[PDB]
């Protein structure tokens, strides 16, 4: 079997895509994140407390007759976001795109972090990592994709992130019309239970691509591209105007500004962020100051392949039992 | 802006 779905920025900026996901018989349709870089499938609820639910829909699970209590299991979560999150779990009928997962835990929220209440665009998180990053206990849960790989035409799904513009998120088979060129593959680790992989290099803009290893993660769970600090501020270099601002935290330059590309190594391939795609934005509103989409991993302690490098590309992810990470040009 | 850092 496969699926796929349509995923759409939240806002403007493309701080964030959301995917409508069906819970339930009669299908509940939430929009959830699709996160690569955490293994829960959270969602706001009949149960969470009301004075944390500002606009989302919730899933109510005694509307659904599918649902069932697990029981015992509970789940506490907190992001880099230091957002957080917990609740209790049931197993229910979850669809993406018409592939259809019976029994796929749904850990259903009793309480939420402010920045979840404020956003009133997400009704919770779909999470992609490997599963041993799953926080419900005692015993961890399954992700969707793990759930779903023994149905799956291939064990892989991919995603088309858009710039500025809705993209498509793809379980089960990988569509060539989708990008340029050809895929190059590179190996994952799951040591830490992430996406993992090793980048090759990096030039900016034209200039030379300078060869040295950058190991980061491929998160569709955050917005912008962090890497080691000299890359950064190499990047930063080119761009006049540009600094580094305590007051606003990174690196922001003048809106009206051109920034170069930015090219990151894939093996002996190379994928070209586009210079506008690194501008994120104005840092408040109407500012002549932007702030800008390639941040400095220092402070965080991981490199983060962010959704700016991720939109850029056609990315596949393998779950075979050696997983790997795919990318193209598109 | 408004990023999102996801564990």
């Amino acid at each position: 079997s496969t699926g796929s779905a349509t995923t759409t920025p939240i806002d403007s900026l493309d701080d964030a895509y959301i995917t409508p996901v069906q819970i339930g018989t009669p299908a509940q349709t939430l929009n959830l994140d699709f996160d690569t870089g955490s293994s829960d499938l959270w969602v706001f609820s009949s149960e969470t407390t009301a004075s944390e639910v500002d606009g989302q829909t919730i899933y109510t699970p005694s509307k659904s007759t599918t649902a069932k209590l697990l029981s015992g299991a509970t789940w506490s979560i907190s992001y880099g976001d230091g957002s957080s999150s917990s609740g209790d779990v049931y197993t229910d009928t979850v669809s993406v795109g018409g592939l259809t997962v019976t029994g796929q835990a749904v850990e259903s929220a009793k309480k939420v972090s402010s920045s979840f209440t404020e956003d009133s665009t997400i009704d919770g998180l779909l999470g992609l990592a490997f599963s041993t990053l799953n926080t419900v206990s005692p015993t961890q849960q399954k992700t969707f994709f793990d759930n779903a790989k023994a149905s799956l035409d291939s064990p892989v799904f991919t995603a088309d992130l858009g710039y500025h513009a809705p993209g498509t998120y793809n379980f089960g088979f990988i569509d060539t019309t989708a990008y340029t060129g050809s895929i190059t593959y590179t190996a994952v680790s799951t040591k830490q239970g992430f996406w993992e992989w090793t980048s090759t290099g990096y030039a900016v803009g034209s200039g030379t691509f300078k060869s040295t290893s950058i190991d980061g993660i491929a998160d569709t769970g955050t917005t912008l591209l962090y890497l080691p600090a000299t890359v950064v501020s190499a990047y930063w270099a080119q761009v006049s105007g540009a600094k580094s601002s305590s007051s606003v935290g990174g690196y922001v330059f003048p809106c009206s500004a051109t920034l170069p590309s930015f090219t990151f190594g894939v093996g002996s391939a190379r994928i070209v962020i586009p210079g506008d795609y690194i501008d994120f934005g104005p840092i408040s509103t109407g500012s002549s100051s932007c702030f800008g989409g390639i941040q400095s991993s220092a402070g965080i302690g991981i490199n983060i392949f962010g959704d700016v490098a991720l939109k850029a590309a056609f990315v596949v992810f393998n779950g075979a039992t050696t997983p790997t990470l795919g990318f193209a040009s598109k | 802006x408004h990023p999102f850092h996801x564990l």
